[PDB]
RNA sequence: AUAAACAUACUUUGAAUCGGCCAAGUCUGGUAAGCAGGACUGGCGAUGCGGGAUGAACCGAACGUCGAGAUAAAGUGCCAAA
RNA sequence: UGUCGGCUCUUCCUAUCCAUUUCAAGCAGAAUUGAAAAAAGGUAUGAUUGUUCACCAUUUAAUAGGGAACGUGAGCUGGGU
RNA sequence: AAUGGCUGAAAGCCUCUCAAGCCAGAAUUUCGUCUAGAUGAAUACUUUGUCUUUUUCUUGUUACUUUAGUACAAUUGAAAAUUAUAUACGUUGUAUUUAUUAUCUCGUGUAUUACUCUAUCAAAAGGGUAGUGAAUACUGAGUUAACAAAUUAAAGCAUAA
């Protein structure tokens, strides 16, 4: 029979299944749609949450009844030391999605970046990018690099720069860097690669990526809780006190 | 060296919707598209030559054959019936067989 | 012997169902098929007519678990594969082996773009259809239901058409030169003995 | 019943040049060009010289022919002929649609862009929302007198639809349309020349 | 405009049946699907009969002064007057018919000569082009 | 379809044995033709097989099966509502050929099976007496039409390959 | 007229069985029922085989173990032989 | 095969109560009435009764009708039977 | 979508179309966006460059070790579009498997190639240039043939990542 009284379902079906992620860093599923009528610029960054505090801000909107002395609001602090750009990769649009064509890296790579490619650094020989760095200035290897640049300019649509953090500037005990690919939105692929090539080995500060009073999107992994019952996970009604075998479950 | 045969496809056995009679095998000879071209092939030789990966310690041949004869037409599309000394293995369905030019009548 | 070569079918200007029926039978006969441009096939009915059929198809879905339910592929290459898979034996090694020798693509990928294309006369859209009957390209229907890569294919096909335009123009130049050279050999006096044999049987 | 042959013809005047390429007629006249595609798989369009008058001479005509075909299909022969006849008329003496603005209490002010590719209807029944209504390519709006406008163009289908877009953007909603007689209406449709 | 019409007098070629690849002349149109072909039985050997339009093909020739229900005596005179036999054998369809008849009586030894000879000529022509 | 000429006489008290019944019956064979003849006698003259003798049953062959004639058929058929009389016209070279067309045409346009139709009479009308809306157009002297969209013809089933090579094309024909 | 000699007429002793069900160019009560009850016949029960995708009853046809052929109901785009 | 109702929870039907888009009126405006597309989203709080049902007092944009072994007892309760 | 329209026949007029062709129109659908996600791709390092099976070391993997067997550079496979297709012709009438004149040697240079290889410029090309060889045509001459013959299996752990 029909349920006697109607009520919205508890929990969203848009977040099913509720599977916990495996990596602390969260990868953005998308980037803002590219426009070819502007200078190349980065469309993302990466920072560490420090905490939260509160501020009093002066209301500038007109036709509002808010107090003239300020409004109390919360603010989250995100410490964002400069990143180091250590390469770039070109993506091509095929009939099965973007496909990375080639990746070009810089001559000098920090050990923070190298730590990503091992699982026991203290036992590894730490020979990451050794052949790439040692033969960087060879005549044969240089010619290969020029082809990679020209291949991207010919058969690629999306250019992203592989930037990594400097964990020595934050109070975290972690020493391995955090790597993020930041898409370049702007001019044609000719001037996109030129911009990416200019940024090799350099440092990108967050002021160059974001403006002032700019609304941004944030992707991160929430706070873990472990095994949880129905009441906390979804928000069902607790059963009456008289119930045999327990109260905090779906009848 | 030279090709003295016509490839025929082992389509299956003479059957019904829910039955099957593995004594008569059905073949589709390449180039025969109608039952009026079948009379030439009635009585010719057919061989199912298959390869077996023998070991170094066995004298059994790596290449074996099963021989038969095309006996009658089957339908109006140039399908034929063939009877073999040993019924073809159903694992050989869809494989290629050899239709020889002998016993000749020319 | 063994059929190692691959039959390439240009699915342009064909009917999805009648192509599948002919392909399905020959997959069971040991042949190897590769249907290119599986997005240019035609089906009976207008776009609104086809969308109503698609929404009915989308309805079928396991109520208790939609992940277990019927999977509704939207890429036209997967619309052809579903149609072919329905005409093949189910739940036996013969059916799976037959389907293993089939590939659809939305265009002409690198290896199959320089191969001899074939056609299925029974499945041609100019024979089985009244010309006034309205049809729908599988690529156009796929976009209406959520196939994202319709315009990527339209870009790739455009460059293949222009690349095949210059190759054909060069080949037509060489062939004309070779054709006229052969005429001089045919008209040459030293080759009189060999020419008469060809003329006797009509080859010349 | 099925007709063995249904045919129609359009007389090409002097200042009109027509070229056909697989049911794709391009007509050029003193006022410009007009290209249309007639994608019907059962019509044969070809230009010829025919005597269409009772006792007149030969003249260049475009013959739209469809052979054996039912009455559902056969209706399209005169449809295509009318389209080609309209195309010839447009490039010789273009069309114009004189629309008039009707208001009861609230005056309506029309703001037309400088080039004429857009209009702007203001204060329609006192509404604060301002309607824009873009115009099709080849159609130009202008103001004739008071509360009267006219859309100029060469293709009737472009001029007529653009005129209807103006009217369809100023519909009274949730009110008695027999009492609130407001909007922009097409007074008449005529030729420029 | 269309070039070849199904009419009275139009010369047609039979594509199937016992009289395949034999010329014929239409003398009566029963309906949109059937015609009466009387390709003179004294000339091409096609008897007066009713055929379906799916078995014939139109040629580019029309016998002049052929009226509907033309008899065999009068039709034979007009067939030779226009010399359809000579004209048909000069067209691409006619040459393909003679070629088919040439190759059917062309034995294994003959296949050897032509295949060997043609390979040399085709290879020689390819060498000639710079 | 074949046409037969059947005659018989009745030898009993009711009918004098000097009156002979004739008919021309269209039937696939003579056995079916006789059955139609006996039912006409039984339902119109109270004549039964057990009290009558058949005399002749010979086929009637077309005299000149090479002349195109406009045949007119007067028939009566039984529908869901009642019984109606129809007059259809066909263009064929044989009388049995026209009747074959009539049976097929009636079974499609009216969904009437063969065992509901009685062919009252079949005659030949003039060229201008054809009133069929479609058939009226092909009776003129100067009928001319281009058969378009021709599917290419196959010489025999020998060349009916399943998969072809190259592109396909129709024929303006 | 047609058929009938492993035809015909039996005699004695005895087993199980008398819960039935279905079909219909049939009937009665009931608004009707895959309802209740009957006349005639054929079936299922006791019965597998080929076809109707599947089915106690529908259609063909009833069964020792096999080979080769012509078939029946019914089918011949693929699953599926044509 | 654990036999009513309520509590908890999910899904499904449309013969739709609200919200969205339209047509009609004996539609001047407001409030309404009849109908179409549409089932993605909502559809309440209490007094009395074990009640389903019902009847009152409110509130709401609306407080629509139904199915799922007359949904749901190794889910509860045991008021009724 | 329901609905309101544009042009417009059928049906000389009318008509939103139980005709062809378009426009506006929903808490609608699809992209875009959010979550889970299959076969995948790029890069870094370790290797290997004809190949596996069975044993065997390791927590496990790859490389690796031993005894044997197998192949050895060179003719494969592309017009597009339309089908009432500008004209003309209808070029008829067997898709893949399946189109090489047996073998080896001797002889002259030229010419050709979606042929192999090398060097270079390029390049997600059946690419360009130069050279080399192969096959073929000009176009040979000879020798020989008879009876026989013409898809990986078994064993290990020193070293390296």
């Amino acid at each position: 029979s029909h349920r006697k009284f109607e009520a919205p379902r508890h929990g969203s079906l848009a977040f099913h299944p509720r599977k916990r992620v495996h990596k602390v860093r969260a990868t953005v599923s998308a980037f803002p749609k590219d426009n070819a009528a502007e200078k190349p610029h980065l469309t993302g960054f990466l920072g560490f949450k420090a905490g939260m505090t509160h501020v009093i801000r002066e209301v500038k909107r007109t036709n509002t009844k808010l107090p003239k002395d300020g409004v109390l609001e919360p603010v989250t602090i995100i410490e964002t030391p400069p990143m180091v750009v250590a390469g770039f990769v070109g993506y091509k649009k095929t009939t099965t999605g973007l496909k990375p064509i080639t990746a070009v890296f810089a001559e000098h790579i920090a050990d923070e970046f190298k730590r990503r490619y091992t699982k026991k650094w203290y036992k590894n020989t730490k020979n990451q990018f050794a052949v790439h760095t040692e033969k960087y200035n060879d005549v044969k290897a240089k010619s290969k690099r020029e082809r990679q640049i020209r291949l991207i300019k010919n058969r690629c649509d999306v250019v992203r720069v592989i930037a990594h953090t400097q964990m020595a500037l934050v109070p975290l005990k972690q020493k391995k860097a955090e790597v993020m690919e930041i898409q370049i939105n702007g001019g044609s692929i000719a001037e996109k690669v030129d911009f990416a090539v200019s940024l090799l080995e350099k440092q990108i500060s967050v002021n160059s990526v974001f403006g002032t009073d700019e609304c941004i999107d944030v992707c991160s992994v929430t706070k873990g809780h472990g095994y949880n019952g129905v009441i906390k996970r979804f928000g069902v009604r607790h059963l009456p006190r008289k119930t045999h075998r327990g109260l905090r479950k779906v009848a | 060296k030279c090709r003295l045969h016509v490839n025929a496809v082992f389509m299956g056995f003479q059957r019904a919707q829910r039955n099957q009679y593995p004594n008569v095998a059905l073949l589709q000879i390449s180039g025969v598209n109608t039952k009026e071209d079948t009379p030439f092939y009635i009585g010719k030789r057919v061989a199912y030559v298959y390869k077996v990966n023998v070991k170094k310690g066995s004298n059994k041949p790596a290449i074996r054959a099963i021989f038969g004869k095309i006996v009658a037409p089957h339908g109006n599309h140039g399908v034929v019936k063939a009877r073999f000394l040993h019924n073809l293995p159903p694992k050989a369905m869809g494989q290629n067989l050899k239709v020889f030019l002998y016993p000749s009548n020319i | 012997s063994t059929n190692n070569k691959v039959t390439v079918i240009d699915c342009h200007g064909h009917v999805l169902g009648r192509v599948a029926s002919v392909v399905a039978k020959h997959l069971l006969l040991g042949q190897k098929f590769v249907l290119v441009r599986c997005e240019d096939l035609q089906v009976c009915g207008t776009l609104k007519m086809r969308l109503v059929q698609w929404e009915l198809y989308q309805r079928k879905r396991v109520n208790t678990n939609p992940t277990r339910g019927a999977f509704h592929h939207r890429s036209p290459a997967d619309m052809v594969r579903k149609a072919v898979r329905g005409m093949l034996p189910k739940n036996n090694y013969r059916g799976k082996l037959a389907l293993k020798n089939l590939k659809c693509f939305e265009g002409c990928p690198a290896p199959y773009d320089k191969m001899k294309k074939s056609s299925i006369p029974e499945a041609a859209a100019i024979y089985s259809f009244n010309p006034t009957r309205k049809r729908t390209l599988l690529g156009e229907l796929g976009t209406a239901v959520g196939w994202k890569y319709a315009d990527v294919v339209a870009k790739n096909e455009a460059e293949r058409k222009e690349r095949a335009a210059k190759w054909y123009a060069a080949k037509q130049l060489k062939q004309k030169a070779v054709a006229e050279a052969k005429e001089k050999i045919l008209a040459d006096e030293k080759y009189k003995a060999k020419v008469a044999i060809l003329k006797k049987f009509g080859y010349a | 019943p099925r007709l063995l042959k249904k045919t129609e013809h359009v007389v090409i005047p002097e200042g009109v040049n027509i070229e056909i390429n697989r049911k794709n007629i391009k007509v050029t006249g003193p006022r410009g060009s007009l290209t249309r595609e007639f994608q019907h798989p059962k019509v044969d369009i070809y230009a010829s010289k025919l005597v269409v008058k009772k006792e007149g001479p030969k003249e260049n005509v475009v013959v739209i022919d469809m052979w054996y075909g039912n009455r559902r299909d056969s209706a399209v022969v005169r449809t295509i002929a009318s389209h080609i006849k309209n195309m010839i008329t447009g490039v010789t003496k273009g069309y114009q649609y004189k629309m008039r603005v009707v208001y009861a209490h609230f005056p309506v002010t029309l703001v037309i862009a400088d080039d004429g590719k857009s209009i702007q209807v203001q204060n329609f029944l006192g509404e604060k929302r301002t309607r824009h209504i873009e115009m099709y390519d080849g159609v130009v709006v202008k103001k004739l007198g008071k509360d009267e406008i006219c859309l100029e163009g060469n293709d009737v289908e472009k001029v007529s639809q653009s005129a209807a877009n103006i009217h369809a953007a100023n519909l009274v909603r949730n009110k008695d349309i027999r009492q609130f007689l407001d909007g922009v209406y097409v007074s008449e449709k005529c030729l420029i020349e | 405009v269309f070039s070849r019409f199904v009419e009275v007098g139009r010369v047609v070629l039979m594509k199937t049946g016992p009289f395949a690849s034999k010329l014929a002349v239409i003398v009566e149109i029963l309906d949109h699907n059937r015609v009466l072909v009387d390709g003179p039985q004294a000339i091409t050997g096609v008897p007066r009969q009713v055929v379906n339009l799916n078995t014939i093909s139109l040629t580019s020739f029309v016998v002049n002064k052929v009226t509907r229900g033309m008899t065999h005596k009068k039709l034979c005179l007009r067939f030779t007057q226009d010399a359809i036999i000579k004209r048909f054998n000069k067209t691409a369809t006619g040459k393909a018919i003679e070629k088919r008849i040439l190759r059917e009586k062309m034995t294994d030894f003959d296949k050897f000569q032509v295949s060997i000879i043609n390979r040399k000529i085709n290879a020689a022509a390819k060498i000639a082009v710079s | 379809m074949k046409e037969y000429y059947i005659t018989a006489r009745c030898t009993d008290k009711a009918h004098n044995p000097n009156e002979i019944f004739r008919s021309r019956v269209f039937a696939p064979n003579y056995v079916v033709a006789k059955s139609k003849f006996w039912m006409m006698l039984k339902k119109q003259h109270k004549v039964k097989k057990i009290n009558a003798e058949l005399l002749q049953c010979q086929p009637i062959f077309e005299k000149n099966p090479t002349v195109v004639k406009n045949y007119q058929i007067f028939l009566r058929y039984v529908s869901a509502g009642g019984i109606h009389n129809i007059t259809k016209q066909y263009r064929d070279v044989t009388r049995v050929g026209a009747v074959r067309q009539m049976y097929n045409d009636l079974a499609s346009q009216y969904r009437t099976r063969q065992d509901k139709i009685q062919l009252i009479s079949i005659t030949t009308v003039g060229d201008k007496a054809v009133k069929n809306p479609v058939l009226h157009q092909f009776v003129g002297h100067h009928v001319k039409f281009p058969m378009v969209h021709c599917k290419p013809v196959i010489a025999s089933k020998r060349f009916n390959l399943p998969i072809k090579a190259g592109k396909l094309t129709t024929k303006l024909c």
